[PDB]
Parts: structure tokens; sequence; C-alpha cells
């Protein structure tokens, strides 16, 4: 047998530990990713709409079962789109945390025309940190959800357990998410580095 | 009567986690913790392996640690991996399993 | 709205083991030709008219079984959507009898010639009754599968299989650019007539019962060769690429001195002259450089194969011993070529696997080049034609041919070991072709 | 209503008269392929004379054009045959008749 | 049953759809009664016409593919008695074809027939290319069309007449068959209803309904599977065929001389025995 993720923590109820950013300064050299990218995410949910085959809406309302505030570009207030930027900050944040720096190797620059997709397969190096991202994901996801759990001292959340515990069905959400930014850095060049074993090596 | 509890895992499985995390309760004594043991031991005894694994997962993350609580797991991982072997090790897996 | 009885005869269907097809990059020729020949037809053996027809059928799908089936039984050539038959009078094609018109119609009788043409190009299948043609073609039928030649008889007849070459002498002349059916016969099997698909046989003791048969598909005829398009090479690799084809040549030019070839400038097999028999720096470089492409990819496929090879030894290759030609077995030259000497040189098990990993590879390589220049299979050898036995995959090909080229490949895996250069045999992955 | 196809050459020189018998081995068929009567199944060759109406008008132009030995395929239209009366239990009404008839010999 | 508003129909369901151990695989379904075309062709609101309705040739069916099957795995149309193809990845590519061409002494193609054993649509052929939400809200609902005078076949997508269409010989027998890849627990549903003007599969089927335009759906009308293996009784005796080679120039030569027959025992309806 052979594990897939031939990789651990190597670490120690459960507690998940959240990634220590706020407190070092977060580097703004490459700001002009920073920015750019925190308002992609959400410019690739306009496309997602238009996949859900209803289209965006200015009026609020809970009947289009989509977004009520999207808006064009013309018309898009930046209220929404300066807000939209923090979990893109602190995903940056926790990438280069974690001592990865990252150097831009490129020098250059209604519809996202460029599609960001995760069907793609990617080198294992870089795949790793990806998944040590995604398991970060999960971590603060999981901190925050367990500080309103834990007021009850009884019972927890059916996903309140570590990153390489869970299978691969509840990972899509954290594992796509990590990917997808990933990607993004792919196409454009991003180069962040911080083994090679075969086979039959990974065997029980 | 849980041999073929299949369409209804969701509740299977929650029935054994809250028996399990009563096992692993204070204020207990030691004619109720038994009797808590027992039923879970009798529970994994004819549930299906692949109704086990979120169990499993809460046992992974529990046995490592090799405290006083951990005694009934041992056994209980013990009985399940010695009767469901042919589940995990042979290519085929185990009989209509 | 009753049930309906009625006695019907048995029909029976005989092919030969000649199996023809088309596809993209196939191996095989397109247009085939055959006669059939008739001998003794009883007209009314019994209270049912007596069953003859002729034509072609597919392997996947033609698989008449005695005694019932579509319609009224009796089931033959014609008698479905896999089969194409033919019987004097009519064309046969999915149970359905079109009447076709030729010059004097009657239904299939002693001294009647039946010529059948299958051109997969169009693709369109053609007949000729006694030298003159019959107005009517099947054409834009299915090609996922091989074309064999058949005859449905009821008992009472007796017909002869023309194929050509030594195999039945064509009474008349097969159009221009049709091969004899004789030709398609490959190369690890004999010429014979045999039933199809069938259950039961008579053994000494008593009936057999015979499981299904391992059939052969139109894509068993396409070689594959791994992929070689990641050119990237060592450059350790990639100087002794050059110095293998060096030492390959010598050893082809050894065998060929065992066969008799002597220096030469015109490159004859029959004449046994070889400019090659020489030396190995005394051969041309230009001719040196025609295997080059293939040296080239015989260390890639190395790579490509999986296997872990780098330049392990090096003083390996700067002292080694060098095996030359007996004096007394010299060439018109006279001078040695002196191959690498490799007899020390032992090969592990898993190794000699990869020898036959790599000549079958090498096999496909020169195939797939052919079939790109528009040679094709052929079971006599046609040089003007661009037909050859050996244009086929490797494991089509027969023992004789299939252990020649392995031995080439071993002492081309003996000379990178002779160098000291480390080969590491790749961790064989399992696979099941599910070929039916 | 008939239409005389060739299976097998016969002599070419010898054709039935009126007022002789013949001599036939046939197999007849409804013209969407069922069979309904043959006299290869009795092993029987059946005699008629021609002119006499003794069969059906359509055997009577139908053999007439054939020679002796000759194998021929016989379409007879429902006018020819039986026709909108049919032959009860046999034939449906207005069935065309498709007949295989071998002219054995002319007595 | 049928309803006011809906002719009577056979609706497929999966029993264990998304649960473990589901079996899921291409499915080949077909009626049990086929409809026969007439053995000569003719030379070259919303209430039926009464004269018309007891006049017309044209005999009509649909498959209803609910909501969440997707189309794309739906095939929909007729097969031949002669049917035998049990493929697990099909597609219209498949499909048996053979064009018989007859000319006169020089070429001059006067007849050129086509023959086939399939004869269906693919209901990937019916979805606009949305951008998605490819599970629709609406049912696709594939009517085909048969004029038995004519041997003309023609379809509808959702009421829409689709360009294909196929040309077929008299006489020929076509039983109503669906060929799909379950996705969902609801995968098709043949309805044998009727449009305006046109009469249901029951008047073709039946003698007795010949002039009856109201949908029926009898007992003996049911939904038949295509299943791969069957049993059948080997033969006592077998042909003796002596094959040999006669020489180099008299090639190979087959002999076969006993004569053997059998009782055969047809079925009308399959066209087998
Ligand atoms: N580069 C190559 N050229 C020709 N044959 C090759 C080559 N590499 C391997 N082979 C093998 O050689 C056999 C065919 O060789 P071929 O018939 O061309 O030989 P030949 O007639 O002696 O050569 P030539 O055509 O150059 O006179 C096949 O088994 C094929 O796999
Ligand atoms: C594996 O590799 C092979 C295998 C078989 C043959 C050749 C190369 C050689 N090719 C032509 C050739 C002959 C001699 C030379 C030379 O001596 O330089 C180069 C090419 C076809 C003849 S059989």
């Amino acid at each position: 047998y052979v594990d897939a993720s031939y990789s651990s923590k190597a670490e120690k109820n459960f507690d998940p530990r959240p990634v220590e950013t706020l407190n070092v300064i977060i580097p703004e050299k490459l700001d002009s990713f920073i920015n750019k990218f925190a308002e992609y995410t959400h410019e690739k949910w306009a496309f997602d709409k238009i996949q859900n085959n209803w289209s965006y809406g200015e009026n609020v309302d809970e009947e289009l079962k989509t977004h009520p505030m999207l808006r064009p570009y013309k018309t898009f207030s930046e209220k929404d789109k300066e807000i939209y930027r923090w979990p893109i900050k602190e995903s940056l944040k926790a990438m280069i945390a974690w001592e990865w720096t990252i150097e831009k190797a490129r020098e250059g620059e209604y519809n996202p025309q460029p599609p960001d997709l995760s069907g793609v397969t990617l080198s294992r190096e870089l795949q790793a940190m990806a998944e040590q991202l995604a398991e970060n994901y999960h971590n603060t996801w999981g901190r925050k959800k367990k500080q309103e759990l834990e007021a009850k001292g009884g019972g927890t959340h059916p996903l309140l357990v570590p990153y390489d515990t869970l299978t691969a069905k509840e990972k899509a959400r954290d594992r796509e998410k990590a990917q997808e930014l990933l990607k993004f850095l792919q196409m454009n060049g991003y180069a962040v580095t911080r083994l090679d074993t075969s086979s039959i090596e990974k065997r029980f | 009567l849980f041999a073929g509890t299949e369409h209804r895992a969701i509740m299977v499985d929650s029935m054994l986690h809250t028996v399990y995390r009563l096992s692993r309760g204070r204020s207990l004594t030691k004619a109720q913790r038994d009797v808590i043991e027992d039923c879970l031991m009798a529970l994994c005894r004819y549930i299906r392996p692949s109704m086990l694994q979120h169990l499993l997962r809460r046992l992974v993350f529990d046995v490592p640690i090799l405290n006083e609580f951990a005694k009934m797991p041992l056994k209980l991982l013990t009985n399940h991996y010695e009767r469901c072997w042919k589940y995990y090790c042979l290519p085929t897996g185990w009989a209509n399993f | 709205l009753l049930l309906q009885t009625n006695l019907i005869n048995y029909v029976t269907s005989i092919r030969p083991n000649i199996f023809v097809g088309r596809a993209e990059g196939s191996t095989q020729y397109g247009k085939w030709y055959f006669e059939v020949m008739v001998d003794e037809v009883v007209p009314f053996l019994t209270a049912q008219a007596t069953h003859l027809r002729v034509g072609w059928a597919l392997t996947e799908g033609y698989s008449p079984y005695p005694g019932g089936g579509e319609g009224w039984g009796g089931n033959g050539v014609g008698d479905d959507l896999y089969s194409y038959g033919f019987d004097g009078l009519h064309l046969w094609t999915g149970h359905v009898a079109r009447p076709v018109t030729s010059p004097g119609q009657h239904l299939l009788a002693p001294e009647d010639v039946v010529s059948c043409c299958l051109d997969l190009s169009v693709p369109s299948i053609s007949f000729r009754i006694n030298g003159c043609p019959v107005q009517g073609v099947f054409e834009a039928f299915n090609l996922d599968g091989l074309f064999f030649p058949v005859v449905s008889f009821s008992a009472g007849v007796k017909v002869r299989f023309l194929l050509g070459g030594r195999h039945g002498e064509f009474k008349f002349l097969p159009p221009p650019g049709y091969a004899p059916c004789h030709e398609a016969v490959l190369p690890r099997e004999r010429l014979r007539l045999e039933p199809i698909k069938e259950y039961r046989r008579e053994g000494p003791r008593g009936p057999h019962l015979v499981g299904p048969s391992r059939c052969l598909s139109h894509t068993d005829f396409v070689p594959c060769p791994v992929d070689t398009v990641q050119i990237v090479l060592p450059p350790h690799l990639e100087r002794i690429r050059e110095k293998l084809a060096e030492n390959i040549h010598e050893l082809w030019a050894l065998t060929r001195i065992e066969q008799g070839w002597t220096y030469g400038p015109v490159r004859d097999d029959n004449k046994r002259l070889h400019p090659c028999l020489v030396n190995f720096h005394s051969l041309p470089e230009p001719e040196r450089n025609y295997n080059l492409q293939m040296s080239g990819e015989t260390l890639k496929t190395l790579l490509a194969l999986g296997c872990h090879v780098g330049m392990a030894d090096e003083k390996a290759e700067d002292n080694l011993k060098k095996t030359k030609l007996p004096k007394t077995y010299m060439m018109s030259n006279g001078y040695k070529p002196a191959p690498l000497d490799l007899s020390h040189v032992r090969l592990t098990p898993a190794q000699t696997t990869l020898v036959d990993r790599l000549a079958e590879n090498g096999h496909n390589v020169w195939a797939r080049d052919r079939v790109a220049q528009g040679w094709s299979y052929s079971a006599v050898q046609d040089i003007p034609a661009r037909r050859n036995p050996r244009l086929v995959p490797y494991r089509l090909l027969d023992e004789a041919t299939k252990r020649s080229n392995r031995d080439s490949l071993c002492q081309a895996v003996r000379t990178l070991l002779g160098y000291g250069y480390n080969i590491e045999p790749p961790d064989q992955e399992p696979s099941q072709v599910e070929n039916q | 209503g008939v239409q005389v196809e060739t299976i097998s050459p016969g002599d070419g020189r010898t054709f039935p008269k009126r007022g002789q018998t013949c001599v036939v081995h046939y197999t007849g068929m409804l013209e969407d392929g069922k069979k309904f009567d043959s006299s290869r199944d009795r092993n029987k060759p059946f005699k008629f004379m021609l002119g006499k109406q003794e069969v059906i008008r359509g055997w009577e132009e139908g053999v007439a054009q054939m020679s002796v030995g000759q194998r021929a395929k016989l379409t007879i239209s429902p006018d020819y045959a039986y026709g909108a009366t049919g032959h009860p239990g046999i034939i449906p009404p207005h069935a065309t008749l498709v007949f295989d008839v071998e002219l054995l010999k002319l007595e | 049953d049928g309803t006011v508003d809906t002719p009577p129909c056979l609706r497929l369901a999966h029993r264990t759809w998304g649960s473990q151990n589901s079996l899921v695989e291409m499915l080949f379904l077909r009626l049990s009664l086929p409809v026969q075309f007439h053995q000569h062709f003719r030379c070259t609101d919303n209430r039926d016409d009464p004269e018309i309705i007891l006049n017309t040739t044209t005999y009509y069916y649909s498959v209803r593919v609910f909501a969440g099957q997707e189309p794309s795995c739906v095939w929909v149309g007729w097969v031949t008695p002669d049917y035998h193809q049990h493929d697990m990845n099909f597609d219209l590519s498949k499909v048996r074809a053979v064009t018989v061409t007859m000319g006169d002494e020089q070429g001059n193609v006067h007849s050129s027939l086509k023959c086939s054993n399939c004869y269906m649509v693919w209901g990937g052929d019916f979805v606009s290319p949305g951008q998605q939400g490819r599970i629709s809200h609406t049912d696709l609902v594939i009517g085909c069309l048969v004029d038995l005078a004519t041997g003309l076949m023609t379809f509808t997508a959702n009421g829409k007449e689709s360009n294909t269409f196929f040309q077929v010989e008299p006489n020929t027998k076509l039983f109503p068959a669906v060929f799909v890849l379950p996705t969902h627990q609801n995968v098709i549903q043949f309805e044998l209803g009727k449009q305006k003007n046109i009469m249901p599969l029951s008047a073709a089927m039946f003698l007795s309904e010949r002039k009856n335009p109201a949908p029926q759906c009898p007992p003996r009308l049911e939904v038949q599977m295509l299943m791969p293996v069957s049993w059948s009784r080997m033969p006592n005796h077998f042909l003796q065929v002596e094959t040999r080679r006669a020489g180099e120039r008299l090639g190979w030569a087959v002999q076969c001389q006993d004569p053997l027959t059998m009782m055969a025992l047809h079925i009308p309806e399959e066209n087998r025995c």
C-alpha cells in the first residue's frame, strides 16, 4: 500500500492552531498582484453567475438565489470591492508566513475573459504547499467554528478534524480554493519556494 | 439488527459517535462505564466496515495519546481489524462487504 | 399470432484464416481479391433449396450458430449486417435478398467461378461471375473489425477456394491494384480452412467442447511505439549516442560477414557487398548517420520506458577490449572491424526483459515510418510495390525475426554496460488489454 | 399479372403447349415471405394439363413461358390467382403469390 | 394509465440509484411489439379531423427524458428485429449501415438503398449550448413519426421538426426503442400518445385497433431489455464438412454431402426462429 498524500505535519480534544501573520508586517512589493487577484476572485464569481444560468442584478433580492449586489464595473460600487479583498489579504499572508518567499520572475502589466480553471495538473513540490495552505484554510475555518461551539462544552462539529484525516469529498472546498490561487500564480509565473521518494520506498 | 443499515448510515454513524463520546465521560461509575463499552463493542461487531470509517477517524486522533482512556479503543480496534482484515488487505475485498 | 413450424436445412460457414481491415496507421493493404469455383451442387438434396453464398464477413459480429436464428434459420453470408454475400441471383445483406443483373443470370451452378473484390478505401465490395461483372456493389459499410472471405452452404455442395499463388491459381486476372488473399496470411500462421466461432468439434474419443476463440482486431495491425517527443538526453548520453551507432553498425556488419558479405562500393544483399564492411571509422559518416536517428531513439526509449540511466562509469569507457574480425574471415577490403568486446558483460533477468521491450519498440518505430511512406504488409516481398513481409507489429512477427531483433538490441545494451553506464530496469506496470 | 424470373436455365427449345401434361415441382410463398404450399414436402411432383383451367390462371401463362428443366420464379398478381375471395384458411384476400417452379418434364 | 391530459405511459425508474452497489451501464430498451410498414408504398381547437384521422397512415410516439437524466446519454428511435449490438460505449457511429447500389451495364446507378438495424436520434442534438444548467427544468420530449404508406420517418425535439430523417423499404418491422445510460432515479418514459390527425402506436400494433384513435397500452405491450447471454440448445448432430488442400492449382476444397434438417419454431412478431 502506498498513500497518495505521503506527508505529515508531525505535530504533537482537537484545537486547530492557526498561523500568526498579523504580528509580522506584510510585504507590499508585489501589490500589483495583491489587489488585482483580490478582486479577481470576486470577478470569477461573475463568471459563476452566467454558469448558474441566472445573471447578475443590482437590486437586493432573495428571489434570484444569487449575489444580489453584483454589478457591472461601470456601476459597481467599490464598498464591496474594498471588503472582499480581506480573505485574499490573509491568504497571501498565510502562504508567505510559512518561510515561503515569493519572487516575481516576470515583469509586465464586464466579463473575466481569462478563465481560471482547476482541472489541470501541477508539480508535486509546489502542489504540496497549496495543500498545506488548504490545511491552513481548514484550521482557521475550524478555529472560528469551534469558538462559537466551545461556549457549550458538549459535542463538536463533525468536520472539526485534522486536515489529513478528512476525506477528499469534504476536502475539495479548501483544496480547490488553494489550487485556484496557485493556478493564477502559475500562468503568470510567480516562483514560491521553501522528498523525491519513489513508489517502492512509499510502501507500508 | 445493525447488519444492513446502509440506508440509514447517517443516523448509525451519529449513534456510534454518541456512545463513544459517552464512554469518554467523567462522573461515570466503573459499572456504568463497562456497559457503555460493551454496547460499543457489540455495535462494531455487526456494523459493516464501510460504516465505521468516521468512528475510526475519531479513534486516530485519540488512541495515539495512549492515556487511561485508550484501553477500550485498543480492544475495539483489535477486534475490528481481526474481523475485517479481508476488507483492507485483499484487492478484491471482503465478500459482499 | 400462432407459432409457425417448418423444416429447414442446417447451414455452415467456412472461412480461410485470412483477416484484412482498415485503420489509421495500419500496416494492412487496402484492396484484396479471391475466387471461389463451384464443382458440384445438388439443387434439391432435401425439400428445401440448397444454400450456397459467397462473400465477405466481419470478425466482430458475424457468428452464425447452427440451427435457429434470424428469419427462418439457416443463416449464412448476408443474413446479418456483418456479412455481404452473393448467390448468383441476389446480393444478400441484413437477411434481405436484392436481385442483381449479370450476363446470363442463374443460381450458383457447377463450373461457376465467383470473383470477390474488397476495396476498403471506398469501402466497396464487388462481384464477378465467370468473368462478367455483377451490376451491384455493397458500399459505405462499417469498418470496425477485420474482413475475411467466407462461403455459406447447406449439404450437397462442393466448392474450392482460389486464393492465388500456391493456394489456387486464379481463373481470371484480378482487377488492377487488388492483391491476392494469400498474401494476407500472417507470418505466425499457416493458411487453412476453419469454421467460424465453433463451440464444438470432433475429437479422437468423442466431441470436443470449444470455448471462445481469441480474435485479432483492426487496431492490432497499427504499430504503437512509445512516445519520444521529450527529446532531452543527458550530455554524457548524447555523446555516447553517436558512438552507439558506430558499434551497432560493426555488429550489423559483422553478422553480414557471417552471411558472406564483403566490402563493396555498392550496397546489395544478394551481391553481398557493403561499404561499411571495413571499419566503423572507415564507414562513411553520412551512412553512419543513417541510423543515428534510430540510435538517438534507442537511448531515448530507455528514458521513455522509465529506465534510470546515467554515466555511472567513465573509466570503463576509456579502457575496454575491442573484438576484431578474424583475418581468415575477412571482407574484400581486408581490414579488421573492431566492435566493442563485451563478453565480460552480463545482464540481469530484468534487463533481458528490457531488451525485449526495446526490440519491440524499435520494430514499431520502423514499422510506422514505413507506413507513412506507403509500405504495407504482404506475404510475398515486392519492393517496387512497397510490400514487405516484416511490415507487421512486433507481437505479430514470427519468432525467427523476433529473435534477430532481440539479439541486436542485446548488443546495444551490452555496449552501454561495456561503458559502465548504470541501467535501472523500470518497475513493470501490469495492464489488462480486454481484447474481447 | 404473371412475371417469370429465371433461376436456372432449361433447354430453351421445348415449351409446353395446350393439351400437354406438365410435371412440375413448386414451392409457393406469400409475397411477404411466408410459405403456404410446396410439392417438395409431399415428395410427389404436381401434374396438370394446360388449357383445362385445372390450376390458377397465373400458372397457365407462367408455366407456358418456361422450358423443360427450367427453374423459374413466378410472381402472380391477386387477379391472376384467387384474388378478392382468396383461399379460406390458407391465402388471405388480395394476396400476391410467389412461386418457385421447376418444370421437370412434359407428358 | 392515461389521464385526461396525459396518455398511457411506460416509465422506467432506477431502483438503487445513488446508493452503494448501484449498477450504472448502457441500457438497451425496446417495446415488445413492432410496427410493420405496408406491403406497397403510395405512388410519388386541436381537434382531429374525422375524415383525415381515419385515412392517415402516420403513427406517433414520444419519449420523455425526465429532468436529471442527461439528454447526451439518451438515444431515441426504432430498431429492426435483427439488432443484437450490446455495446457499452454506444453512439450513433456504432450503428450498422450498408448501401446496396445497383446499376446498368456501364455504371449509371439507378438504385441505391440504405440498410440499417437502428434508426435513432441523439438526445445531445436537441440541447442548446447554454453556459450551464444542462439539467433542464423542462423534460425533453422526443417524438417519433412513422408513415407506414411511404416508409418515411421523422423526429421532433420539443415540437420542432428535426433535420434527421430515415427512409425504409416496405414490409419493414420496427420496434420502438430507447438506448439510455441512466444518470437519475427517473430515466425515461415511453409516451404512447398521439398528435393532431396522427394515430397512436396502438392503432398500428393491433389489427382490431386500426381505426381506434384512442391511445391504448394493452398488457402484451411491455418494455424489453437487451440480455447479452442466453441459453441455447446444442443440436444433436452437426454437418460433416471436409476441408482439404486439393493442390497447388486447385486450391482448398470444401465438401458437405450428408443432409441435416431441423424442425424450426418461428416467432412471427420477432422475426426469429
Ligand atoms: N533503421 C532501420 N532500418 C531498417 N530496418 C530496421 C531499422 N531499425 C530496425 N530495423 C528492423 O529491420 C527489419 C527490416 O529491415 P529491412 O527489411 O529494411 O532490411 P534490409 O533489407 O537488410 O535493409 P535495407 O532496406 O537498408 O537494404 C525489421 O525487423 C525492423 O524492425
Ligand atoms: C536496429 O538498427 C538497424 C537494424 C536493422 C538494420 C539496420 C539498422 C540498417 N539499415 C540500413 C543501414 C545499413 C547500414 C548502415 C551503416 O553501416 O552505416 C546504416 C543503415 C537497414 C538494414 S538492416
